[PDB]
């Protein structure tokens, strides 16, 4: 019965791979997923996923300049997923 | 090609509120350290060959040179003042308190072989030498350079609310006023040597207040990580060798006004003599305050590079802004009393004793570079100060001196009273500050777009 991991930021890449690094202020239960996908709609989704009050980290990010949009994960109390945020903002 | 300096004046919004106001106690004890300065300038006149600043005023060369280096953390510790371990932060303190006492030993070393003003080529006031008790204010005072390159390492670590050295660097100054006179001829004390022992004063109160680091490790949780402050980790371990690409472009572009150092006195030398070496009661009182002007920034270097790391993106170097124009209020609105007022029966014969029945050919310019000028380096305690940009703003300086090289023999060249002559592309050197800085202040605001990466977020 809440809302997501409430901070956005992905500050800079490297601009082959990328730093994301948002909010996580502790955890809950605790976990992350990560989102993983361009915005094309097409080079389907992948996994990455995290501990603490960490999902302030960085991505494998393979693919050059192109639209590439991630979110990220809550998991908390229940199981489940306490709310999910994302940004779009590529290479 | 009519702006390329983008979206100059917004860093505004309701921005009133931009309380660097603890940033002007960062140099208001500054004015506590001034002052020492003149009370072994006027108390070393019980001498009267003790005109002491002789070597007092170069040693103060590899001082404010490797001065600049060393308040070179500003960021790092302020920036790291948004992640949390003052420990790491402060390994970097330590292994800069490190450099602090390494670079230390070189003031403290460079100074030894300084020793040789046994040399000359033109006149008095830098060959003539006879008795020189300048021989030992070199060493008695240069024997120090080591415990004050720490001295400093400490407000090189109040980048974070403390000015807990305004309140040591007074009761510093005045343990020293005590202190300084009993070696020029003392006490029980070791009474004699005078015109040097001003600077066994000075020096003394250096590794004095060297350990008013120590004894700030006080007032709530710790800057003391000083295990061994050792190194090695690559050829050279770095936060030390990282600490190096924000010292060079810093001293060596404070090696700006190290050589209108040498600009400032080969104009009393040709037959400018008299009031052309009055230039100098009128340039002594740029720096006594412009000094709580210029370093209100390198004061708030912190609110900026700090307020980085506590990710606000330019709710920090959009506050670079306000902080800039707001002792810019009186960066001109007290630019007014110096090109106004003079050096009146307010001078006595202090710090230069040059006052009663000279021209004020002197405030001709405490106007042109003054506040053109003023603001123009708190640009660069500002992008330095936020950013690396000292990198090449290093080359901010390769200018204001190779923009200015030639306004240097232009006023001996002159159209009229050229007295603030070679005050030309050196008031325009120095106002193409107006630009590639604060160029780079809005190519560098205009950064943390690039760098704010995900705009906001939810609820
Ligand atoms: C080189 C040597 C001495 C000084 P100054 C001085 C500084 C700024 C403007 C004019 C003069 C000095 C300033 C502040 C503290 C100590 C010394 C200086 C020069 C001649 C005689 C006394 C002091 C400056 C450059």
């Amino acid at each position: 019965v809440s809302s997501v991991p409430t901070k956005l930021e992905v500050v800079a890449a490297t601009p082959t791979s990328l730093l994301i690094s948002w909010d996580a202020r502790g955890e809950y239960v605790v976990y992350y997923r990560i989102t993983y996908g361009e915005t094309g709609g097409n080079s389907p989704v992948q996994e990455f996923t995290v501990p603490g009050s960490s999902s302030t980290a960085t991505i494998s990010g393979l693919s050059p300049g192109v639209d590439y949009t991630i979110t990220v994960y809550a998991r908390s109390y229940y199981w489940g997923w306490y709310s999910p945020i994302s940004i779009n903002y590529r290479t | 090609l009519d702006r390329f300096s983008f979206s100059v004046f917004l860093k505004e919004i309701r921005l009133l509120t931009a309380l660097a106001l603890p940033m002007l106690l960062a140099q208001v004890a500054q004015v506590g350290i001034g002052f020492v300065d003149t009370v072994m300038a006027g108390g070393a006149g019980k001498e009267d060959l003790a005109a002491v600043a002789l070597g007092s005023s170069a040693f103060a060369t590899v001082y404010i040179t490797f001065m600049g280096i060393m308040a070179a953390l500003n960021p790092m510790i302020a920036q790291l003042y948004g992640a949390g371990k003052t420990g790491e932060a402060g390994e970097t303190g330590r292994q800069g308190i490190w450099f602090g006492l390494i670079l230390g030993i070189f003031g403290m070393i460079l100074m030894w072989a300084a020793i040789t003003p046994f040399r000359n080529w033109l006149t008095l006031s830098d060959y003539v030498e006879g008795t020189m008790a300048q021989y030992m204010l070199f060493t008695s005072l240069a024997m120090p350079a080591a415990m004050v390159h720490r001295a400093l390492h400490a407000y090189a670590s109040s980048l974070n609310r403390p000015r807990l050295i305004m309140l040591v660097s007074f009761a510093a100054f005045v343990l020293n006023v005590p202190l300084n006179y009993i070696f020029v001829y003392g006490k029980f004390g070791m009474p004699a040597l005078g015109g040097a022992g001003c600077g066994v004063a000075t020096m003394a109160v250096f590794w004095f207040s060297a350990l008013a680091l120590w004894i700030y490790i006080a007032k709530e949780k710790f800057f003391r990580p000083f295990g061994l402050t050792a190194k090695f980790g690559k050829p050279d371990w770095a936060v030390f060798k990282q600490i190096w690409k924000i010292g060079a472009p810093i001293g060596l572009s404070y090696f700006l006004e190290a050589s209108a150092f040498s600009f400032i006195v080969f104009l009393i030398a040709p037959f400018g003599e008299d009031y052309v070496a009055a230039q100098q009661v009128g340039i002594s009182l740029s720096g006594i305050l412009y000094m709580i002007p210029q370093s209100v920034g390198s004061a708030g270097t912190v609110r900026i590079g700090f307020s980085l790391g506590r990710r606000e993106f330019s709710r920090a170097r959009y506050i670079s802004g306000v902080s800039l124009v707001s002792g810019w209020v009186l960066a001109v609105i007290t630019v007014l009393s110096l090109v106004l007022f003079r050096s009146p029966l307010a001078s006595m014969y202090n710090d230069d004793p040059a006052v009663l029945s000279i021209a004020s050919t002197v405030l001709l310019f405490a106007g042109l570079f003054q506040p053109a000028d003023f603001t123009q380096c708190i640009a660069s305690y500002a992008l330095r100060g936020y950013k690396v940009t000292k990198v090449p703003m290093f080359i901010h300086a390769a200018a204001f001196w190779g923009c200015g090289l030639l306004p240097g023999y232009l006023l001996a060249y002159r159209f009229d009273m050229g007295i603030y002559g070679f005050w030309t592309a050196l008031i325009a050197s120095l106002t193409i500050a107006a630009v590639a800085l604060v160029w780079c202040l809005e190519k560098y605001s205009m950064e943390l777009v690039k760098s704010h990466k995900a705009v906001s977020s939810g609820l």
